[PDB]
């Protein structure tokens, strides 16, 4: 930053050496790797006329605009916080609004562009990743100086000539009044140089030394100087906005001549156009001379409307005193009142893709056509179709994951940095993700290559979406269409149903996932309780009423479908925001249709003006919460049901806790609030022997081999195990955890007797104990991650009063942990489940509250690990180093207890150490501690189990 | 964000580290070190089985604090002030 001056002009010329005419292949690949390689290292301020200069000529998509595009794209990918960010970059500084003006005019030339142009395999995929970094790294919230700019397209000057264009006189008298009233105020700038106007020639003032008042001046010597700003006043007035006088008529001037105040935004946008004619119309003549000097594009004959605020001030400053002495006398130029949401970036580029988002629905029709006519491959919109397929989708996928955020800010609760998408703004966002599910409706056959790529869009697009403020008091037409596009889906889901006794394609694969991605973001942000109401509910409820019935029907296309049925349906009750499953007190709820609508309304829809003539296909929740039970009960396999733990098990597991906090025993926020009696009866209690069907049917499952689905069941189990009753653990989990520990004791031991033997049964064998628990591995990352939830609610109950029952389930944790960590095949074969069944990332999520590495019987261990360290005293904890020693000479269970049975008289002393006084005396302060478990057995039993568990631990971080 | 339980890590034993707490304008906090470990709720929750001991266990004596008193007062200037320095020019002659 010292001299950035010469190596900003070094980043010129190199661009220009790049851009040479005579050069080799690998000399130009020389030159070119030298710049992206400086400008990645440089800071982004140091591209201030670099940047402009690509503005100005990557838009000509030339074979030499490779490097130039490519390097752009590199910058601004790495300095996406430069701009986006309205705290700039860390120590980098704050974007400058010229700099972001460049930006928008820069992607939106490179776009404009690559929409004329032809298709070409290069030019498109090296350049859509570059259109995605200029229009994400631009801030969405940003709004230009004019957004009727003057917006123009070695350049060309465009001469507006004037002397030829005649004037109106009623505005020519102040045209010749401003050229003397500009001498004059020339001379008074001089004055106030402390250079008064001197009237001879002489070198003792540096300022003008011959301003002579208006009597005694020539009129020629003023013309020298007055011309000019005739000819100023001329071209403004020659171009088709005129300056009008507002009062009819017309060496220092009275009023001074200011540029810092502003006219209207009309006013300065084409005051901004008449700086553009400083340089075009009065430097035609200075690129004839640059012509002849061959020096490239001087700084000011760079368009204006792309040059940065520090130079462009050499005209912008004569444009607004002229504008500005205009404006004290009333002057008004007379030749579009754009709204703050249309001048900002990102409903502009909103309202561009709505345009092209017409064009792309007439382009499919047309398409649609020739392909139903026949074979026709020529396609008049072909151009149209690629630029499409290979720009626009990964375009809106990517601006919209780096804006979600923004789109999704609502202005009560800013959740975007940057501002609020306006409401405007949102609606149409819906609206275009309601065009694209309307057109990708039965369009999924063809598009085949990029259907992916529209299912993943489109899933971005039902993401971040404020259903509430479009559906209330928004657009109609928009709110309608969200509203006919959820009733067409569940008609859709009602063919689906017919079928099963593009649309079928449509069903499988891109209406059903972006289904269940809209019910999730609903639920996520519970806009149900507006959003799905009136003929949104109706849809809704034939949604959920098929989908059972799609339960109830057994075939094998079904049942591989039921997982997508589960998960979409889980969503849509978690997005559901009236208790159809309470049909009794639906009068309660005022989210249902029969409480919104009138009874003229619900007799014009076809209502049944109750839940239960609505859907009786579905029993009360009690019914199902007795069959649940019954099948706990009567072990119910997947075999034996899988529609149940398929589909119903969702009802359930997502339904019972978000309608828990409507319940009678969340507290009401308020008296008057909770005067209205719950519509949903359900508290801890049903969730917890909800729990206690689930633990069952899991532990009755455990011996079947080859469930898969049984893992979504974990993840679907992951929210009820929380508010779980203290009375659970040793209900279920501790005899289920018993009976893995037994069987993986029984695997163990074969495993063993596999290591003794060596012959070649042994190594059938081996294969054999991999195969034989790898269901084993299964099943502990399904059932221990429930005890993950578990503990982390219990741990400071268990840690403030210790818990028997939470000490032998430490003990059975930690048998299994030994056991994984003694066999080198356990910890082989869970990595090997992990990596097949991609159980990585669904580990992450399990650890996080609310990874390969990450092994979940050491993590469930460590999170366990404090309450089976609480059960015995420092003391003792004075004897686990020696237990550990036992340990480390790789010395059998049977003689660690023996000789710790001789070391009973070695433990520590409370005396001898002082930090043993108040642990002792804590240890003695908690409640649950008395004297009676000093016996030296107990005290034995748990040294050695602790001191197993610690050894294990420390063997399992470093071997 | 990422999951760590650690908040700060790899974090140099330098000089030393002493307990702090920044309270704004109209805000109460009541900070207890450790003088008395009955008194340290959430301890064997937290930090008792952890194997970490409470700030001044055994300290007789509480541990005396030092508030950042906002009263002006002038210091000396020090000699590698980052932007003023102060320099020491002799006297001479005709100059004092």
């Amino acid at each position: 930053e010292h001299r950035a001056i010469m190596v900003d002009s070094m980043l010129h010329t190199v661009y220009r050496l790049s851009r040479g005419r005579s050069l080799t292949k690998a000399q130009r690949d020389v030159i070119e790797d030298c710049l992206m390689a400086l400008c990645r290292y440089i800071r982004p301020s140091m591209l201030q006329h670099l940047l402009r200069r690509l503005v100005f000529d990557v838009p000509i998509l030339n074979e030499f605009a490779k490097m130039p595009l490519k390097l752009l794209t590199n910058h601004y990918e790495r300095c996406w916080k430069y701009y986006c960010l309205p705290t700039g970059w860390a120590n980098f500084g704050v974007t400058s609004e010229e700099e972001l003006h460049l930006t928008r005019k820069l992607f939106w030339g490179i776009f404009d562009s690559l929409a004329h142009k032809k298709y070409d395999q290069e030019l498109y995929r090296m350049a859509m990743p570059c259109l995605c970094a200029i229009a994400g790294a631009l801030p969405p919230d940003y709004v230009d100086a004019s957004y009727s700019s003057k917006a123009e397209k070695n350049f060309d000057p465009r001469p507006v000539e004037t002397l030829n264009v005649i004037i109106p006189e009623k505005l020519d008298s102040f045209i010749n009044k401003f050229a003397e009233y500009t001498h004059e105020k020339w001379a008074f700038d001089k004055i106030q140089n402390n250079w008064s106007y001197g009237e001879n020639v002489d070198e003792e003032l540096k300022t003008h030394p011959m301003l002579r008042p208006y009597k005694t001046f020539s009129e020629k010597d003023k013309e020298i100087y007055r011309w000019p700003i005739k000819e100023s006043l001329k071209a403004m007035i020659a171009w088709e906005w005129t300056i009008e006088k507002a009062r009819e008529g017309e060496y220092n001037p009275q009023p001074p001549d200011l540029s810092g105040v502003t006219l209207s935004r009309e006013l300065q946008a084409m005051a901004e156009q008449l700086a553009e004619n400083y340089h075009n119309t009065w430097g035609r003549k200075k690129k004839q001379e640059l012509e002849a000097k061959g020096g490239g594009t001087h700084p000011l004959l760079v368009p204006y409307d792309t040059l940065t605020a520090k130079e462009k001030a050499r005209d912008r400053e004569k444009a607004q005193e002229l504008l500005k002495f205009l404006q004290m006398n009333g002057y008004a130029v007379t030749r579009l009142d754009t709204s703050s949401i249309e001048k900002r970036f990102a409903f502009g580029f909103l309202q561009q893709l709505l345009r092209w988002m017409d064009i792309s629905q007439e382009f499919i029709a047309h398409l649609e056509a020739v392909v139903s006519s026949g074979r026709v491959e020529k396609s008049p919109h072909e151009q149209e179709i690629k630029f499409f397929a290979k720009i626009l989708l990964p375009l809106i996928n990517q601006y919209f994951t780096n804006h979600c955020l923004y789109f999704l800010s609502t202005p009560a609760k800013v959740l975007g940095s940057g501002g609020h998408a306006s409401n405007k703004e949102k609606e149409m966002i819906t609206s275009l993700f309601c065009k694209l599910a309307a057109l990708v409706r039965h369009r999924v056959s063809l598009f085949g290559t990029d259907a992916p790529a529209v299912v993943n869009c489109l899933h971005i697009l039902a993401r971040s979406l404020d259903a509430r403020t479009v559906m209330k008091s928004g657009p109609e037409i928009v709110k309608a269409g969200l509203r006919s596009f959820f009733e067409s889906a569940s008609e859709d889901i009602e063919k689906m149903v017919e079928n099963l006794r593009q649309n079928l394609t449509y069903t499988t694969v891109a209406l059903l996932p972006v289904l269940t991605t809209l019910f999730q973001h609903i639920a996520q942000h519970q806009f149900g309780d507006d959003v799905i109401l009136d003929d949104v509910q109706v849809s809704c409820y034939r949604t959920l009423c098929s989908i059972y019935s799609l339960g109830t029907t057994k075939n094998t296309y079904v049942e591989k479908l039921r997982p997508a049925l589960g998960e979409c349906l889980a969503r849509l009750a978690a997005a559901m925001p009236v208790a159809f499953l309470e049909p009794q007190l639906n009068e309660y709820n005022a989210c249902s249709v029969y409480t919104t609508k009138s009874p003229r309304e619900r007799a014009i829809l076809g209502l049944p003006n109750s839940v239960e003539e609505m859907c009786p296909d579905i029993p009360v929740l009690d019914r199902l919460m007795a069959d649940i039970g019954g099948l706990a009960e009567s072990g119910a396999r997947y075999t034996e049901m899988p529609h149940v733990i398929e589909i119903t098990l969702p009802m359930l597991c997502s339904y019972l806790p978000r309608w828990w906090e409507r319940g009678p025993e969340a507290p009401p926020p308020a008296l008057p609030a909770g005067a209205p009696p719950p519509c949903t009866a359900v508290t801890s209690d049903h969730l917890n022997s909800l729990l206690g069907n689930i633990l069952r049917i899991i532990v009755n499952n455990l011996g079947i081999d080859e469930a898969t689905w049984m893992k979504r069941l974990a993840v679907f189990a992951q929210p009820i195990v929380s508010r779980a009753r203290p009375e659970l653990l040793h209900s279920h989990f501790i005899p289920t955890i018993g009976r893995l520990r037994k069987r993986a004791g029984k695997v163990v031991a074969e495993e063993e007797q596999l290591r003794l033997e060596a012959k070649a049964e042994a190594e059938e064998g081996e294969l054999l104990v991999r195969d034989e628990f790898s269901v084993l591995c299964r099943d502990l990352y399904a059932l221990y991650p429930l005890l993950i939830r578990y503990v982390d609610n219990n741990r400071a109950h268990w840690l403030t009063e210790p818990n028997a029952n939470a000490e032998e389930l430490f003990r059975m944790v930690g048998e299994i942990f030994i056991y994984w960590s003694k066999s080198h095949n356990f910890k082989r074969e869970e990595q090997n489940f992990v990596v097949q069944n991609e159980i990585n990332n669904m580990s992450f999520l399990t650890a996080d509250s609310k990874s390969v590495q990450t092994s979940l019987i050491v993590a469930t261990l460590k999170k366990m690990l404090p309450i089976g360290l609480n059960m015995c005293a420092p003391t003792d904890q004075d004897l686990i180093m020696l237990a550990k020693t036992r340990y480390a000479l790789k010395d059998t269970d049977e003689e660690v207890r023996e000789f710790l049975q001789n070391n009973l008289h070695l433990q520590g002393k409370v005396e001898g150490s002082p930090s043993l006084r108040w642990q002792m005396a804590l240890y003695r302060g908690l409640p649950g501690r008395e004297e009676d478990a000093d016996d030296p057995e107990k005290i034995v039993r748990r040294v050695q189990e602790v001191s197993a568990v610690l050894y294990h631990l420390e063997q399992t971080e470093h071997p | 964000d990422s999951g760590s339980e650690t908040a700060f890590r790899e974090i140099e034993i330098g000089d030393g580290f002493l307990p702090v707490c920044s309270l704004g304008p109209g805000q109460v906090g009541h900070l207890n070190l450790g003088q008395d470990v009955s008194s340290l709720r959430f301890f064997a929750i937290c930090g008792l089985q952890e194997g970490f001991e409470p700030f001044a266990i055994n300290m007789q004596r509480p541990v005396t604090t030092w508030f950042s008193k906002s009263l002006p007062q002038f210091e000396p200037v020090p000699p590698e002030h980052p932007h003023y320095e102060v320099a020491r020019m002799d006297g001479t002659v005709d100059t004092p």
